[PDB]
C-alpha cells in the first residue's frame, strides 16, 4: 500500500471544496500572495494591452486538510489537483481579453499543518493606458490588480509573503539569473500595495485587492536610429535651400517641397508605431 | 478486444490518478523525456519568443498497471486515454504566451510490466534572448526548460533519452539552419531544502539565418543608392538637374523605408548590421 | 515473473579484467536501483557499489575506488560492472540486485541475479591425482582428489550404482591456487572382504576418465 | 484492423506563402470493420444499419500528422453510419492547415506540391493497418457542382498513396497530394506590366536631347516608382531564403 | 564504516514454533523522517539472496506473511510466526542509511534435532603417499550435530597453526547430521620429524574431548 | 463549514435547474438588471461594432433555496456556482459578432431569503450605427 493514498482518502473522503476553511462563517481566511514575474513580452500601445509570464505564490491554511508526517509513514507534502481543494480564487480584474484566471491549473502541495501552497502559472494581458506625451521618450505605470472574484474581505484577506530572510515581500519577485530583460522595455519598479476600500457601514461589506505597479522604461534606440534621425537631417536639409541661386536651375522650390513630401511619407511610416 | 475490455476494468476499477504510481511512497519516479522537434514555425526576434512544433516523448512506470498476459488472451501491450492515468506535469519553464504544459491528451502505450509511453504533441513558444548583432547573419542559442512543476527531484526524477533532440523528422527550413542542438540536465538545491533537489532538462538549438532573402530585398537596393549618390558629383552644374538627381535619390530612400520597416524586425535591443547599412546610407545621402 | 540474468563464468588472471552484465526481464528498470554484492567462499556478502537518485551517479566501497565502474541502461533494461586490477581475493560470486522503482537514499534489491563465478587465478589446467585412504564396528574409506584444476569435479562410487552414504565435500582451495576435496562412506567392517568398493573421478574440462583401485 | 482513408475536397480556401500553410476544407471517408456491432436485422425488424455518435463507439485516431496550427483532430466529430454486418463507415468534416513547403523560384508563375499525411497517431502497423478508399480510385474526390473553384490556384493533379514503414512502432501513412498551379493574372496587371512600361520609359530617356535639362527626373522618378512597387511586392512574396 | 552485528551465530529450529533473529549496529540508524533503513535477507543453501524486511518493518511484495520485522534505532528484530522446512539459510541483516552500505555476518539456521555424538574415523598417510613428495592425514567426524566442532593437531603435545584445512557438509535434508574431514598438509621433511599424529574432537555434550591415534 | 455543507446538500437535493423557481407556476419570477461599464475597449466604424468590458449584475429569488440561519449555525449567505442554479437567459439582442449570452459562469451569491445576486464579466460586441457625418 502506498501511504500517499492512504492519506488522500483520510483527508479527501469527507471534504468539501466548495466551503471555506473557517470553523465559523465570520472567521476570515487569510492568503499569503506573491507574484513572480518570467517574461514581459509586449506592451501594444494600439490595443493598450500588457502581455506577461508570471506564476502565482498562494499559501493558506486549511484545518480540514492537516495531519501528521509520523502517522503516514513520514510524508511531509502531498500532491494534488487543486480542483479536488477549496481555492480563493484569484482573478486579474484589469485583465482586457476577458481571461481573469491562471494559465495551468497546477496541483496544490498539501503541507503537514494545514498549509496548502498552489503556484500555478499564468499568462496575463492587462489594460495598461499608454501616456503617449513623450513617445518613444516615455515611460508608463502598468497596474496588475488582483482580487478574490467570489468572496469580499470580511471572507478572504490578502497579506504579502515573507521570504526566508523573514521581510516582507511587498513587490513583483524577478529570479535575476532567469529573466531576460525586455527589447524595448526596462523594468523599473515594481511595488505592491494591499487595498481596502467600500468598508464602511454605509458602503456595506468592504472589499480588498492587490496593485502591482509595473514601472516601465521604454528604450528608444529602434526609434532613434530608424525614424527620428533621418527625420531631423531631411527637415535639416531645407535650410540648405536659402544657400541655392534664385534662378532656374538653383532647384530652390525643388528642395523644398520635396523635403515635404519625404516629410508625408515620415507622417505614413510614423502613423504605423504611434498610439491612437 | 474481450480479453483487453476485461484488463482495462480490471486495472481501473480501484485507480488513482491523484497519487504518484509507486508502491512505497519512498520510491522515486523516473521518467525519461524526450524531445522531438518537428518544426521550426518561426522566431520572433521583436517579442524574443521561437515557435517550434515539438514531440515530447516521456517514458515511465506505473506499479499498478501491471498484469500477466497469460490471463488475458495474450495481451502484452494496449492503448489507452491519457487523461485516466498518473501523468508527470512537465511545464515549460520559459513559456512566454504559449501553453505552459501539454493541452493535447493523446494515448499512452501501455505495456504488460507497467511501462508507459506518452508521446503528445505540443506548439512550444518559448522566450530566449535574441541577439540582433549581426543581423541578417545572426547565430540564436534559443533554449526550452522543461521540469516537473509541482514535483521535486526527490519524489519524481527525469533524465533525457538521448544526449540530443531528436531530429529525424524535423522539416527543412526555408530561413534558418540548426547548427548544433543538445539536452543537458541540470540539479539546484537549496539550502533550506537540501533533501529535496529541483530538476530541470534544457534543450538549446544553436541556429544560423539564411540571409538570402534580406541580401536580394535590402541590401541591393541600399548598394544602388549608395553607388548613385556620388554620380551627382559627375553631374555638372550647368544641367539644372544636381538637386534633382540627389533629392529623388533620397526620396527613393524614404519610400523604401517603409519596406525596410516592414521587412525587418523592429526591437530597441542592439543596432542591427542592416540598419547600420541603412543610417551610414542615409547619412551619406 | 520478473527475472534476472547474469552472464556466464568467467576464468580471470591477476591484472586482468572482468565485466559482468545483468539482464533484466520481465520488468522494466531504469538508470538507477542497481547495486553489486559479491560473496567470498566461506565468507558472507559485501556491498561494492551503486546508483541511487540521491548522487545521480555510481558510488563505490573504499576497497573498490578506482578500480570498479558500475552503469546501468535503461533501453535495453541491463546493468553491467567491470572491476579492474584483479586480485586473488576478488575470487567470488557476484550477484546484481535491482529494484524496478528506484528508493531515493538507499536501496533493497528485491530482484536478485542468479550469480556468476569470477575466479582469479594464476594456475594453468591440470587433472585430479587420486590417492587411496585405506581404513585404519563400522569402517569408513574414501579416495583423495587433490591437486586439480579448474572447478568442478563429479566423484561417483561404484559407476554411479552407490549414492547412499556418498559425501561429496566442498572443494577447498590451497595456496598454491589448486583446489581439493575428499569422497569417503562409512560401511560395516565386514563388507570389506565380500564387496568392492571403487571411486570414478570425472573432470568435465578435461575429460579425465579415472578409476583408482581401492585396497586395505 | 483495416482502415479505408479517402478524402473529399470541399474548398481549397487559400495557400499562405508567407506562413507555408495550405488551407482546405475536407470531408474524411473512414471505413472499418467492428465485430462486435453486427446484429441481425431479422431479428431487430429489419433494421439494417444504425446511426451512432462517433464518441460512442471506438474510432481510429487518424489525423493529420503534418498539421501546421497544431490542430490534429476533425472539426465536427457527427455520427458514424454501422451496417448489420459491423461495417462503420465515418465521413466527418474538417478544416485543416497544412505545412507546404513552397517553391519559391519560379513565383508567382509557380506550381506547388501540398501534401495531406494522415495516419494514426498511436496504433501501430501491427493493430491498424491503413489502406487508399475507393468505391482502382486512388484520388482525392471531388464533386463538380458543389465544388468552391479557388479563384489563385488551379488543381493539376490529386493522387493519393499509402507509404509503408520503411524497412516496433512503425506506422503507415496515407498521403493526398494536391498539385496546384497558380494563375497570375493580378501579378501579371499590377507588376509586370507596370514593370515593362517603366523599362521602356528607361530605354527612351536616352532619346531626350540634354539641352531640355529632364533625363535625370525621368529616370530617377523611373526609379522610385519602380521602389514604390518593391513596398507592393513586399507584402506578397514568399519570405524564405 | 558502520559495524552491524548479529546475534545467535547459529540458531537450531523445529518447524511449526517461532522463531527470532537480531541485529544490532554501532550507529543510530534513524533517517531524518522518521524510518529506520534496516534491511534483511535470506540466502538459501545454493539459491541467491532474498530480501524479506526492508526498513526494518515492511514486508517486501511476493514474502510470506510468517517474516515480520521490527526495532528501534539502534537495535532490530526478524521474527518467524512458524518456521517451514524451506526457510533454513544465512540471515543477513543490512544498513542502508551510510555508505559504504554494510551486511552482517549472517546467522545460520538449521533443523534442530536430537544430539548425536560424533563417530570418528582416521586415516594415516600412506607409504605409497610420501613418494610423490607430500603427505596428507585425514581425520574424519561423521554424522554430528551441531555443526559448532573444534579440531586442532597436536603432535607430542605440540599445538599446529597455518598447516591445516577444515570442510564440512551442508546439512542433508534426510540425515539431518553434519559431516567433517580435516586435511594437514606437511613437507617430507616435516613428517620424518616427528612419529604421532593425533587430532582432537570437541563437544559440550561429550564428558571428555574424544582422541584417537594411530601405531607409526 | 459543516454547516455550509450540510446545507447545499440538502438544498440541492430535489432541485431541479430547468424550472422557473417560483412557489407557483402562474407568478412571475422578478429579476433586477443592472449593467456596470468598466472599459469601452474599441469603436469600429468600418463594421459598425462597439466593444465594452461590462458587468451585468442580475438580482432574483428563488423560492427553493431558503434556509433558517439558527439551523445553520447561523449561515446567512453563501457562494454557489451559476451553473447548479436557474438563470435568466440575458441575450445581447444587438450582438454584432461577440457572445450572445454570458458564457462566464462565475459563482453567485445566495442569502438565505433565497435572494441570488450574480455579476458575471462580459465582453459586449453590439451593433451600433455610426453617423460619420
Ligand atoms: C545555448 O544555451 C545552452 C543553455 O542555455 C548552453 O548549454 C550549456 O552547455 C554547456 C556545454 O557546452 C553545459 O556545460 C556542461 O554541463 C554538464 C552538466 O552539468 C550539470 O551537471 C553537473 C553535475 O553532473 C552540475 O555540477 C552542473 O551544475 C550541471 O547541473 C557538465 O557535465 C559539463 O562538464 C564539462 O565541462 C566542465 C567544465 O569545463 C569539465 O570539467 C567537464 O569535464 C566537462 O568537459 C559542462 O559543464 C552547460 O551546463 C549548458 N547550460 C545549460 C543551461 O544547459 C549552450 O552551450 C548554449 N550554446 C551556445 C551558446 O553555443
Ligand atoms: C538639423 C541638422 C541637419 C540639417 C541639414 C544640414 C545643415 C544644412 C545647413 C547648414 C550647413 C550647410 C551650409 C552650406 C553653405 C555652403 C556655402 C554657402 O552657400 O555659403 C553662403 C554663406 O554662408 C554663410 O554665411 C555661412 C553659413 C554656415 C551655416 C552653418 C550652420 C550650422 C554663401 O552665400 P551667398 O554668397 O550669398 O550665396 C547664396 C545666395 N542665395 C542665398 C541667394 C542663394
Ligand atoms: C502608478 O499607479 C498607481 C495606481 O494609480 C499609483 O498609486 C496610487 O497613487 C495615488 C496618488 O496619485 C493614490 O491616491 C491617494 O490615496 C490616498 C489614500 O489615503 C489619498 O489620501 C490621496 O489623496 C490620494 O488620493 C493611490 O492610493 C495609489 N494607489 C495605490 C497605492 O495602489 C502610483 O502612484 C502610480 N505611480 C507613479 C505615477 O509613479
Ligand atoms: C494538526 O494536528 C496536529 C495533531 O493533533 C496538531 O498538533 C496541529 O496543531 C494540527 N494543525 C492544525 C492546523 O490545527
Ligand atoms: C563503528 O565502527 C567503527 C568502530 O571503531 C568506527 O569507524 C565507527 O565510527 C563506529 N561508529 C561510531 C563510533 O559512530
Amino acid at each position: 500500500k502506498n501511504e500517499e493514498l492512504r492519506l488522500y482518502h483520510h483527508l479527501f473522503n469527507n471534504y468539501d471544496p466548495g466551503s471555506r476553511p473557517v470553523r465559523e462563517p465570520e472567521d476570515t481566511v487569510t492568503i499569503s500572495l506573491k507574484v513572480t514575474l518570467t517574461n514581459l513580452i509586449s506592451l501594444n500601445e494600439k490595443e493598450e494591452t500588457l502581455t506577461t509570464s508570471v506564476w502565482i505564490g498562494i499559501d493558506w491554511q486549511d484545518y480540514r486538510l492537516n495531519y501528521s508526517k509520523d502517522d503516514f509513514g513520514g510524508i511531509e507534502t502531498l500532491r494534488v489537483p487543486s480542483e479536488l481543494v477549496w481555492l480563493p480564487e484569484i482573478v486579474l480584474e484589469n485583465n482586457i481579453d476577458g481571461q481573469f484566471g491562471v494559465a495551468y491549473d497546477a496541483n496544490v502541495l498539501v503541507y503537514e499543518g494545514g498549509s496548502v501552497t498552489w503556484l500555478p502559472p499564468a499568462i496575463y494581458r492587462s489594460v495598461c493606458a499608454v501616456e503617449v506625451t513623450y513617445f518613444p521618450f516615455d515611460w508608463q505605470n502598468c497596474s496588475l490588480i488582483f482580487r478574490s472574484q467570489t468572496y469580499n474581505a470580511e471572507e478572504v484577506e490578502f497579506t504579502f509573503a515573507v521570504d526566508n530572510d523573514g521581510k516582507t515581500i511587498n513587490k513583483i519577485d524577478i529570479d535575476t539569473e532567469a529573466y531576460t530583460e525586455n527589447g524595448e522595455w526596462a523594468i523599473d519598479f515594481c511595488p505592491g500595495v494591499i487595498r481596502r476600500h467600500h468598508g464602511g457601514a454605509t458602503d456595506g461589506p468592504g472589499e480588498t485587492d492587490v496593485i502591482y505597479s509595473l514601472i516601465i522604461r521604454r528604450k528608444p534606440l529602434f526609434y532613434v536610429i530608424n525614424i527620428i534621425v533621418p527625420c531631423v537631417l531631411i527637415s535639416g536639409l531645407v535650410l540648405l535651400a536659402y544657400f541655392l541661386p534664385a534662378q532656374a536651375g538653383g532647384q530652390k522650390c525643388t528642395v523644398s517641397i520635396n523635403v515635404l513630401l519625404a516629410q508625408t511619407v515620415f507622417l505614413f511610416l510614423i502613423a504605423q508605431k504611434i498610439p491612437e | 478486444s474481450e480479453h483487453e475490455t476485461r484488463l482495462v476494468a480490471k486495472l481501473f476499477k480501484d485507480y488513482s490518478s491523484v497519487v504518484r504510481p509507486v508502491e512505497d511512497h519512498r520510491q522515486v519516479v523516473e521518467v525519461t523525456v524526450g524531445l522531438q522537434l518537428i518544426q521550426l514555425i518561426n522566431v520572433d526576434e521583436v517579442n524574443q519568443i521561437v515557435t517550434t512544433n515539438v514531440r515530447l516523448k516521456q517514458q515511465w512506470v506505473d506499479y499498478n498497471l501491471k498484469w500477466n498476459p497469460d490471463d488475458y488472451g495474450g495481451v502484452k501491450k494496449i492503448h489507452i486515454p491519457s487523461e485516466k492515468i498518473w501523468r508527470p506535469d512537465l511545464v515549460l519553464y520559459n513559456n512566454a504566451d504559449g501553453d505552459f504544459a501539454i493541452v493535447k491528451f493523446t494515448k499512452v502505450l501501455l505495456q504488460y510490466t507497467g511501462h508507459i509511453t506518452w508521446t503528445p504533441p505540443a506548439i512550444f513558444k518559448s522566450y530566449c534572448e535574441i541577439i540582433v548583432t549581426h543581423f541578417p547573419f545572426d547565430e540564436q542559442n534559443c533554449s526550452m526548460k522543461l521540469g516537473t512543476w509541482t514535483y521535486d527531484g526527490s519524489v519524481v526524477a527525469i533524465n533525457p533519452e538521448s544526449d540530443q533532440p531528436d531530429l529525424s523528422n524535423f522539416m527543412e527550413s526555408g530561413e534558418w539552419v540548426i547548427k548544433e542542438s543538445r539536452g543537458w540536465k541540470h540539479s539546484v538545491t537549496y539550502s533550506c531544502c537540501p533533501d529535496t533537489p529541483y530538476l530541470d532538462i534544457t534543450y538549446h538549438f544553436v541556429m544560423q539565418r539564411l540571409p538570402l532573402y534580406f541580401i536580394v530585398n535590402v541590401i541591393i537596393p541600399c548598394l544602388l543608392f549608395s553607388f548613385l549618390t556620388g554620380l551627382v558629383f559627375y553631374l555638372p552644374t550647368d544641367s539644372g538637374e544636381k538637386m534633382t538627381l540627389s533629392i529623388s535619390v533620397l526620396l527613393s530612400l524614404t519610400v523604401f523605408l517603409l519596406v525596410i520597416v516592414e521587412l525587418i524586425p523592429s526591437t530597441s535591443s542592439a543596432v542591427p548590421l542592416i540598419g547600420k547599412y541603412m543610417l551610414f546610407t542615409m547619412v551619406f545621402v | 515473473q520478473v527475472q534476472l540474468v547474469q552472464s556466464g563464468a568467467e576464468m580471470k588472471k591477476p591484472g586482468s579484467s572482468v565485466k559482468v552484465s545483468c539482464k533484466a526481464s520481465g520488468g522494466s528498470f531504469g538508470s538507477y536501483g542497481i547495486d553489486w554484492v559479491r560473496q567470498a567462499p566461506g565468507q558472507g556478502l559485501e556491498w561494492m557499489g551503486g546508483i541511487m537518485p540521491k548522487f545521480d551517479a555510481p558510488k563505490y566501497a573504499e576497497k573498490f575506488q578506482g578500480r570498479l565502474t558500475i552503469t546501468a541502461d535503461r533501453a535495453t533494461n541491463t546493468a553491467y560492472m567491470e572491476l579492474s586490477s584483479l586480485r586473488f581475493e576478488d575470487t567470488a560470486i557476484y550477484y546484481c540486485a535491482r529494484d524496478e522503482q528506484p528508493f531515493y537514499d538507499s536501496w533493497r534489491g528485491l530482484y536478485w541475479g542468479q550469480g556468476t563465478l569470477v575466479t582469479v587465478s594464476s594456475a594453468s589446467t591440470k587433472g585430479p591425482s587420486v590417492f587411496p585412504l585405506a581404513p585404519s564396528g563400522t569402517a569408513a574409506l574414501g579416495c583423495l582428489v587433490k591437486d586439480y584444476f579448474p572447478e568442478p569435479v563429479t566423484v561417483s562410487w561404484n559407476s554411479g550404482a552407490l549414492t547412499s552414504g556418498v559425501h561429496t565435500f566442498p572443494a577447498v582451495l590451497q595456496s598454491s591456487g589448486l583446489y581439493s576435496l575428499s569422497s569417503v562412506v562409512t560401511v560395516p567392517s565386514s563388507s570389506l572382504g565380500t564387496q568392492t568398493y571403487i571411486c570414478n573421478v570425472n573432470h568435465k574440462p578435461s575429460n579425465t576418465k579415472v578409476d583408482k583401485k581401492v585396497e586395505p | 484492423v483495416r482502415v479505408s482513408v479517402g478524402l473529399i475536397l470541399a474548398q481549397l480556401i487559400s495557400l499562405n506563402e508567407k506562413d507555408e500553410e495550405m488551407s482546405t476544407k475536407v470531408y474524411l471517408d473512414l471505413e472499418w470493420t467492428d465485430y462486435r456491432l453486427s446484429w441481425d436485422p431479422a431479428e431487430h425488424d429489419g433494421i439494417d444499419s444504425l446511426r451512432i455518435t462517433a464518441e460512442s463507439v471506438w474510432l481510429p485516431d487518424v489525423v493529420l500528422l503534418n498539421n501546421n496550427d497544431g490542430n490534429f483532430d476533425v472539426a465536427l466529430d457527427i455520427s458514424v453510419v454501422v451496417s448489420s454486418d459491423g461495417s462503420v463507415r465515418w465521413q466527418p468534416p474538417g478544416i485543416y492547415r497544412s505545412s507546404c513547403s513552397i517553391q519559391v523560384t519560379y513565383f508567382p508563375f509557380d506550381w506547388q506540391n501540398c501534401t495531406m499525411v494522415f495516419s494514426s497517431y498511436s496504433y501501430d502497423s501491427s493493430e491498424v493497418s491503413l489502406q487508399t478508399g475507393l468505391g482502382g480510385h486512388q484520388e482525392i474526390h471531388i464533386h463538380e457542382g458543389t465544388f468552391i473553384e479557388n479563384g489563385q490556384w488551379e488543381i493539376i493533379h490529386k493522387p493519393s498513396r499509402l507509404i509503408q514503414p520503411p524497412g516496433e512502432g512503425q506506422r503507415q501513412e496515407v498521403i493526398f497530394y494536391l498539385i496546384i498551379r497558380r494563375k497570375p493574372l493580378f501579378y501579371l496587371v499590377n507588376v509586370i506590366a507596370p514593370c515593362i512600361l517603366i523599362t521602356l520609359l528607361a530605354i527612351f530617356v536616352f532619346y531626350l536631347p540634354p539641352d531640355a535639362g529632364e533625363k535625370m527626373g525621368l529616370s530617377i522618378f523611373a526609379l522610385l516608382t519602380l521602389t514604390v512597387f518593391l513596398l507592393l511586392l513586399a507584402d506578397k512574396v514568399p519570405e524564405t531564403s | 564504516d558502520i559495524v552491524m552485528t548479529q546475534s545467535p551465530l547459529s540458531l537450531p529450529v523445529t518447524p511449526g514454533e517461532p522463531a527470532s533473529i537480531s541485529c544490532r549496529s554501532n550507529q543510530s540508524l534513524l533517517h531524518t523522517k522518521g524510518y529506520k533503513y534496516l534491511n534483511w535477507y535470506l540466502q538459501r543453501p545454493g539459491q541467491s539472496p532474498q530480501v524479506l524486511i526492508y526498513f526494518a518493518s515492511n514486508r517486501a511484495p511476493g514474502v510470506p506473511d510468517r517474516f515480520s520485522g521490527s526495532g528501534s534505532g539502534t537495535d532490530f528484530t526478524l521474527k518467524i510466526s512458524r518456521v517451514e522446512a524451506e526457510d533454513v539459510g544465512v540471515y543477513y541483516c543490512m544498513q542502508g542509511l551510510q555508505i559504504p552500505f554494510t551486511f552482517g555476518p549472517g546467522t545460520k539456521v538449521d533443523i534442530k534435532r536430537t544430539v548425536a555424538a560424533p563417530s570418528v574415523f582416521i586415516f594415516p598417510p600412506s607409504d605409497e603417499q610420501l613418494k610423490s613428495g607430500t603427505a596428507s592425514v585425514v581425520c574424519l567426524l561423521n554424522n554430528f550435530y551441531p555443526r559448532e566442532a573444534k579440531v586442532q593437531w597436536k603432535v607430542d603435545n605440540a599445538l599446529q597453526s597455518g598447516n591445516s584445512q577444515e570442510s564440512v557438509t551442508e546439512q542433508d535434508s534426510k540425515d539431518s547430521t553434519y559431516s567433517l574431514s580435516s586435511t594437514l598438509t606437511l613437507s617430507k621433511a616435516d613428517y620424518e620429524k616427528h612419529k604421532v599424529y593425533a587430532c582432537e574432537v570437541t563437544h559440550q555434550g561429550l564428558s571428555s574431548p574424544v582422541t584417537k591415534s594411530f601405531n607409526r
